C-alpha cells in the first residue's frame, strides 16, 4: 500500500499545481507595468552602532522604532538606542553561539537562541536593575535559528531539527510544535496579527503555519536553494523568501503561488536577510555580497544598493514607522540607513 | 527584595561632623546612581547629594557643596562636616538609574532623623493643602520657573507620594510615565511650564502629600508640597 | 514507520489542496492598493525633510 | 543633555566593560573539533581534563584552549560551520581500527570558510590498529593500496590518504598517531597551535 | 661660532 | 635658482619625495585609519604614516630653505620650532620602524607571549613611548637653533654640535639598523625549521629589501653628519660636504614616501583595502 499513497501523493501534488496554475490569469509585472517606478532611492548611513566585537548574526527592533537589540557571537546581547547611538543593555550569554534574538513587542523581554538548541528569555525590567534570564527554554535538539514574541508570554522558536515550537514561556514549554518541513528551518516571521506565520527551510520550501490549530495550512516551494530569510508583507497577505540561490521571491497567501522574483545577473551571493518597507513597496534584501539591495517590490527592478559594510550583512531590518532600516554585518558593525 | 536600610542619624553638636552609610540590598547597586534627599521635619524635599553608576559625576546641592561628601560592599555614604543648625532633617536614600526608558527616583529608602543641636529651576506648588473626600477626583498642580521641555520631546517632572509617616513613593516619572507599581488612578498632565498631576477615584491609600520635582538640571528643585488630607 | 509518515504527507497535501484559491490578478490588485494608499506615509520610498528626520 | 547625560555615561560604563571583555577573549585559542562519531573525540576531550556545542575549556603552558565539540549537531553543517571561521585549528579525530572519515575531511579541509585553517589531525586508536592488521589486511579498506601489510607501512598510508585531500598552500595539517594509553595529546595540540599562531601572525604582519 | 646647519641636521 | 648640481639634484629628489609621498602618505592614512580596523598590525603602520605625512607637509619648509640658498625669512621661533619638528617626524619614523621590526621578530619568537600579553593598547603605549622619546632627542635640536647675520643676510644655524650628532648618530643609526637587522635576521632564521621552507624566498626578499632601503635612506645622512665634525668648513673638503648635504636630507626624506610602499602596501588584504576606497 506505500507505492499506492505515494502515487496518491504525487497526484495531489499534480493537483496542487494545476490549481496553482488555473489561477496565475496574469503576472504581477503585466499589472504593474503601469505605475510610476520609484527611481534611484539614495539612503545614507545615519548613525553606525559600534559596540560589538565579531560577527553580528542578529538585530531587531523595538516597537517604539527606537531600541534595537543586536546578538554576535562575541557573547553579548546590546540594546541600542539608535537615535542617540546610546547602550542601554548589555547582556552577557551564556552560550556565545548566538544566531537569533528578538525584541519583545511590548519591550519587557528579548530573546536568544543559538548553537546551544536552547532560547533565553531575558527580564529587561528586572526590579533589582540589571537583566536577568527569565526563562530558557529548552526543547529542541537542533540550533535555534529564529525565535519571534508572539506577546509577553509566547514566543514562537524555529530550529535545525526541522522543527518550529510555540511556548509558553511561563511554564517553559512547547505548547505546539509544528512539524512537516523536511531540513533545517532557518527563517521565521509572524503575520501582523500574529494569528499565522511562516518559515523558510532548508529544503526550499516555506510552509503557512498558524499559531492557534498547529498546521500547515500551506506550503509555497518554487526556490532551488536553502531559504534563509523570511518577511511578511505589511498587509500580511504576502510575504518574500530570500535564498542562497541569490534570489528573493515574492509569493501570495490567497494565490498560493509567487508574485515576482528579484533577481540579477550580476548578483550571485546568497541572501541572508530580507525586510519589507512601512507600504511594503520597497523589498530591502541583505546579501553575502557586503551589500544590500532595495528592491522595488512592484516593478521587482532596483531601486538602489545600501553599500558600505565590509563583510555578508547578515540582519535587516525597518522599523515599524519605517524611518530607518538597520543592518548588521560581519564585520561587527551595525548601521542605521535612512 | 528590594531594601535600602540607611543608618547614622542622630544628635549632633553645632559645627561637628558625622557620617550616614545606606545599605542597599535585592538590586545591583553598582549600576544605579544613589542621592541623598533630606527632609526638615516642618519643610519638605530638599536635594542634597547625588553619585553616579562608577562614581563618575558628583554633583551638590547649593547649600551643601564643600560641606558634605558623597561616596558609594553595596553601601552609600554622605561625609558631612560643619553642620549648620539648618541641616536637621530626616535623609533618604534613593536609587536612580539612568537609561532610556529607565524610572530614576523608583525606590527611596527609610531614612534617618539626624537632629542637630540663584539660577536653580524654581518649581511653586501654589496650593499647600487640599480637603477632599473618598471616591472624588483631587488634581494637584505644580509650576516651573523655567520650561522643562527639552529639544529631545522629555519634560522632567517627577511626581512622589510621601504618606504620613512614610518615605517618598515614586509615582509620575517625566511627568506623564506612571511608575511602576502604582495604580492606574495616578495620571500625569502638563504643558512646559505648568503641570497637573490628576487622581480619579480617590481611596484611603492616596492621602499624603504630593511633591514636584524637576530633573532637568542639578540641583533638583523639589516643590513645597501640596498636602492632601482625608475629609 | 514510513506507512504512517506517507499516510501523514497524503492527509496534509489534501488538506493544502482543500484551500479557497483567489486568482492571481486580484492578489496583485491588492497589493498595488495597498502600495499606493501607504506610498504617502512611507519614510523611506520619499525621504522627509530633516526638520521631521529623527536621524539626522 | 539633561539626564541624557547620564544615559551616555551609563554607555561609555558598559562600552569600556565590552572591550575589556573583547581584550580577555582575544587571549583564548579556539578550536574546533570534528571527525566521525565514535573516532576517539571523547576520548581526547575526557582525556586533557573537563548539548547542542560541548566546550571544554583548558590551560596548558600559559596558552587557554578554548575547545568546541560540535559532534551532537545532527543537521548539516554549512547552516552553522560559518560560526567557526575564526578558530586558530580544526582538530580531526579519525579511528583506524575502525571512507566517511574522508569525505569528511576532504569537505572540512576545502570549506570556504577554513581555507586558512590549518587542520591538527589525530589518528586514534593505534594498537587496535595493529591487532586488526594482525587480524584483517588493510586491503579490504582501500581497494588501491598495494604494499606491504605491516603497521607502520599501512598506517603511513592512511596519514597520506587524508594528508592528500587538502590543496590550499597556506595550510598544514598535522598528523599525529595516538594509542589512546598516552597523555601526549595536549602537547601535540600545544606545539601544533603554537606553529599556527607563529604562522598567522607573520600573515597578519604581511612577512609570509 | 655659526655653523650654518641645513633643515634636517 | 642656483641650479648647482648639488642642490638641483636634491631639489628633484625632494619635490619627487612630495609629490609621491603626499598622496601615497594620504591613502594609507586615511585607509588605516577608517576603512580599516584598529588590530595590532595595523596601529604602528597609522602612526608610522602619520610620522611620514608630518615629514611630507613639512617638506615643502625643505623646498624653501633650498630654494633660497638659506637666508631664513621667518622668526627666531620659527627657525627653533619648525627645524625641530623636521626632525622630529624624521625620526619618529626611524624609531616607528625598529618597533614594527621589534614586533615582527616578537611576534615569532614569543608567540605564547604575543597572544596572551600582546593587545591594541600595548601597541599604542609603544607608539606614544616612541613620539616621546622622538621629541627628547629633538630637545638638543629645540635648545640650539639661533639666528646672527654674518653675512649680507640672517643665516640660521649653530658641545653645542658634537654631543648632539654623536647622540643623533647612535640612537637614530646604530641600534635601529642594528635591532632591524638581528630580528629581520632572526626571523628569517626561524623560517628554516618547518611549515616556512616553502617560505623564505619571499620573507627573505621583504626583510633585505626593507632593512637595504632603511640603510641607503639612512646611511648618507649619518655619513655625512659625522664627516662634518671632522671637516672644517670654509674649505673645499667640507664646502663640498655642505653642497652635497641636501642632497642627503632629501633622501631620509624620501624614506617617508618609500616606507608606505614597504610597510603598509605589502598587506596583500590593506591592498585590496585600498584598492576598493581608491575608486570614486
Amino acid at each position: 500500500e506505500l507505492d499506492q499513497l505515494r502515487q496518491e501523493a504525487e497526484q495531489l501534488k499534480n493537483q496542487i499545481r494545476d490549481a496553482r496554475k488555473a489561477c496565475a490569469d496574469a503576472t504581477l509585472s503585466q499589472i504593474t507595468n503601469n505605475i510610476d517606478p520609484v527611481g534611484r532611492i539614495q539612503m545614507r548611513t545615519r548613525r553606525t552602532l559600534r559596540g560589538h566585537l565579531a560577527k553580528i548574526y542578529a538585530m531587531h527592533w523595538g516597537t517604539d522604532s527606537r531600541l534595537l537589540v543586536s546578538a554576535s557571537q562575541d557573547g553579548k546581547l546590546i540594546i541600542w538606542d539608535s537615535y542617540t547611538t546610546n547602550k542601554v543593555h548589555a547582556i552577557p550569554l551564556r552560550s556565545s553561539w548566538v544566531m537569533t534574538c528578538a525584541y519583545a513587542p511590548s519591550g519587557n523581554y528579548v530573546a536568544c537562541g543559538g548553537l546551544d538548541n536552547i532560547c533565553s528569555i531575558y527580564n529587561l525590567k528586572t526590579r533589582e536593575g540589571n537583566v536577568r534570564v527569565s526563562r530558557e527554554l529548552a526543547g529542541h535538539t537542533g540550533y535555534l535559528s529564529c525565535c519571534r514574541f508572539l506577546d509577553d508570554n509566547q514566543i514562537v522558536t524555529s530550529s535545525g531539527d526541522t522543527t518550529c515550537a510555540l511556548w509558553d514561556i511561563e511554564t517553559g514549554q512547547q505548547t505546539t510544535t509544528f512539524t512537516g518541513h523536511t531540513g533545517d528551518v532557518m527563517s521565521l516571521s509572524l503575520a501582523p496579527d500574529t494569528r499565522l506565520f511562516v518559515s523558510g527551510a532548508c529544503d526550499a520550501s516555506a510552509k503557512l503555519w498558524d499559531v492557534r490549530e498547529g498546521m500547515c495550512r500551506q506550503t509555497f516551494t518554487g526556490h532551488e536553494s536553502d531559504i534563509n530569510a523570511i518577511c511578511f508583507f505589511p498587509n500580511g497577505n504576502a510575504f518574500a523568501t530570500g535564498s542562497d540561490d541569490a534570489t528573493c521571491r515574492l509569493f501570495d497567501l490567497r494565490a498560493d503561488q509567487e508574485l515576482m522574483t528579484y533577481s540579477h545577473d550580476n548578483i550571485i551571493c546568497g541572501i541572508t536577510s530580507v525586510s519589507f518597507s512601512k507600504s511594503g513597496r520597497l523589498l530591502l534584501a541583505g546579501y553575502d555580497d557586503f551589500n544590500c539591495n532595495v528592491w522595488d517590490a512592484l516593478k521587482a527592478d532596483r531601486a538602489g544598493v545600501l553599500a558600505g559594510h565590509d563583510n555578508r550583512v547578515s540582519c535587516l531590518g525597518v522599523t515599524d514607522d519605517g524611518m530607518a532600516v538597520a543592518t548588521g554585518s560581519w564585520d561587527s558593525f551595525l548601521k542605521i540607513w535612512n | 527584595d528590594v531594601q535600602l536600610v540607611e543608618s547614622g542619624g542622630g544628635l549632633v553638636q553645632p559645627g561637628g561632623s558625622r557620617k550616614l552609610s545606606c545599605s542597599a540590598s535585592g538590586f545591583a547597586f553598582s549600576s544605579f546612581g544613589m542621592h541623598w534627599v533630606r527632609q526638615a521635619p516642618e519643610k519638605g524635599l530638599e536635594w542634597v547629594a547625588y553619585i553616579s553608576s562608577g562614581s563618575g559625576t558628583i554633583y551638590y546641592a547649593d547649600t551643601v557643596k564643600g560641606r558634605f561628601t558623597i561616596s558609594r560592599k553595596n553601601t552609600l555614604f554622605l561625609q558631612m562636616t560643619s553642620l549648620r543648625s539648618e541641616d536637621t532633617a530626616m535623609y533618604y536614600c534613593v536609587r536612580s538609574i539612568y537609561y532610556y526608558g529607565s524610572s530614576p527616583f523608583d525606590f527611596w529608602g527609610q531614612g534617618t532623623t539626624l537632629t542637630v543641636s540663584g539660577s536653580d529651576i524654581v518649581m511653586t506648588q501654589a496650593t499647600s493643602s487640599v480637603p477632599v473626600t473618598p471616591g472624588e477626583s483631587v488634581s494637584i498642580s505644580c509650576r516651573s520657573s523655567k520650561s522643562l521641555l527639552h529639544s529631545n520631546g522629555n519634560t522632567y517632572l517627577y511626581w512622589f507620594l510621601q504618606r504620613p509617616g512614610q518615605s517618598p513613593q515614586l509615582l509620575i516619572y517625566r511627568m506623564s510615565n506612571l511608575a511602576s507599581g502604582v495604580p492606574d488612578r495616578f495620571s500625569g498632565s502638563g504643558s512646559g511650564t505648568a503641570f497637573t498631576l490628576t487622581i480619579s477615584r480617590l481611596e484611603a491609600e492616596d492621602v499624603g502629600v504630593y511633591y514636584c520635582m524637576q530633573h532637568l538640571e542639578y540641583p533638583l528643585t523639589f516643590g513645597a508640597g501640596t498636602k492632601l488630607e482625608l475629609k | 514507520a514510513s506507512i504512517a509518515q506517507a499516510r501523514k504527507l497524503v492527509e496534509q497535501l489534501k488538506m493544502e489542496a482543500n484551500i479557497d484559491r483567489i486568482k492571481v490578478s486580484k492578489a496583485a490588485a491588492d497589493l498595488m492598493a495597498y502600495c499606493e494608499a501607504h506610498a504617502k506615509e512611507d519614510p523611506l520610498l520619499t525621504p522627509v525633510p530633516a526638520s521631521e528626520n529623527p536621524f539626522r | 543633555s539633561a539626564e541624557e547625560r547620564a544615559a551616555l555615561e551609563r554607555s561609555k560604563a558598559i562600552e569600556k566593560n565590552l572591550k575589556e571583555d573583547g581584550i580577555s577573549a582575544a587571549k583564548d585559542v579556539k578550536l574546533l573539533l570534528l571527525g566521525a562519531d565514535n573516532s576517539g573525540k571523547s576520548t581526547i576531550v575526557k582525556q586533557m581534563k573537563i548539548t547542542g556545542i560541548v566546550e571544554t575549556h583548558f590551560t596548558f603552558k600559559n596558552l587557554h584552549f578554548r575547545l568546541f565539540d560540535v559532534g551532537g549537531q545532527r543537521s548539516e553543517r554549512k547552516k552553522w560551520i560559518h560560526c567557526f571561521e575564526d578558530v586558530t585549528a580544526i582538530i580531526f579525530c579519525v579511528d583506524l581500527s575502525d571512507h566517511e572519515s574522508l569525505m569528511l575531511f576532504d569537505s572540512i579541509c576545502n570549506n570556504k570558510f577554513f581555507i586558512d585553517t590549518s587542520i591538527i589531525l589525530f589518528l586514534n586508536k593505534k594498537d587496535l590498529f595493529g591487532e586488526k592488521i594482525k587480524k584483517s589486511p588493510l586491503t579490504i579498506c582501500f581497494p588501491e593500496y598495494t604494499g606491504p601489510n605491516t603497521y607502520e607501512d599501512a598506517a603511513a598510508y592512511i596519514q597520506a590518504q587524508f594528508e592528500s585531500k587538502n590543496r590550499s598552500p597556506n595550510k598544514e595539517i598535522y598528523c599525529h598517531m595516538t594509542c589512546a594509553t598516552d597523555t601526549n595529546n595536549a602537547q601535540v595540540i600545544f606545539d601544533a597551535v603554537t606553529d599556527i599562531i607563529i604562522a598567522n601572525n607573520l600573515r597578519g604582519c604581511g612577512l609570509y | 661660532s655659526f655653523k650654518p646647519m641645513p633643515l634636517x641636521r | 635658482p642656483w641650479n648647482e648640481p648639488p642642490v638641483i639634484l636634491s631639489m628633484v629628489i625632494l619635490s619627487l619625495t612630495f609629490l609621491l609621498g603626499l598622496p601615497g602618505n594620504g591613502l594609507v592614512l586615511w585607509v588605516a585609519g577608517l576603512k580599516m580596523q584598529r588590530t595590532v598590525n595595523t596601529i604602528w603602520f597609522l602612526h608610522l604614516t602619520l610620522a611620514d605625512l608630518l615629514c611630507c607637509l613639512s617638506l615643502p619648509f625643505s623646498l624653501a630653505h633650498l630654494a633660497l640658498q638659506g637666508q631664513w625669512p621667518y622668526g627666531r621661533f620659527l627657525c627653533k620650532l619648525i627645524p625641530s619638528i623636521i626632525v622630529l617626524n624624521m625620526f619618529a619614523s626611524v624609531f616607528l620602524l625598529t618597533a614594527i621590526s621589534l614586533d615582527r621578530c616578537l611576534v615569532v619568537f614569543k608567540p605564547i607571549w604575543c597572544q596572551n600579553h600582546r593587545n591594541v593598547g600595548m601597541a599604542c603605549s609603544i607608539c606614544g613611548c616612541i613620539w616621546v622619546v622622538a621629541f627628547v632627542m629633538c630637545i638638543p635640536v629645540f635648545v640650539y637653533r639661533e639666528i646672527f647675520t654674518t653675512d649680507n643676510h640672517n643665516r640660521c644655524g649653530y658641545t653645542p654640535l658634537v654631543a648632539i650628532t654623536i647622540t643623533r648618530l647612535v640612537v637614530g643609526f646604530l641600534l635601529p639598523s642594528v635591532i632591524m637587522i638581528a630580528c629581520y635576521s632572526f626571523i628569517v632564521f626561524r623560517m628554516q625549521r618547518g611549515r616556512f621552507a616553502k617560505s623564505q624566498s619571499k620573507t627573505f626578499r621583504v626583510a633585505v629589501v626593507v632593512v637595504a632601503v632603511f640603510l641607503v635612506c639612512w646611511t648618507p645622512y649619518h655619513i655625512f653628519g659625522v664627516l662634518s665634525l671632522l671637516t672644517d668648513p670654509e674649505t673645499p673638503l667640507g664646502k663640498t660636504l655642505m653642497s652635497w648635504d641636501h642632497v642627503c636630507i632629501a633622501l631620509a626624506s624620501a624614506n617617508s614616501c618609500f616606507n608606505p610602499f614597504l610597510y603598509a602596501l605589502l598587506g596583500k588584504d590593506f591592498r585590496k583595502k585600498a584598492r576598493q576606497s581608491i575608486q570614486g
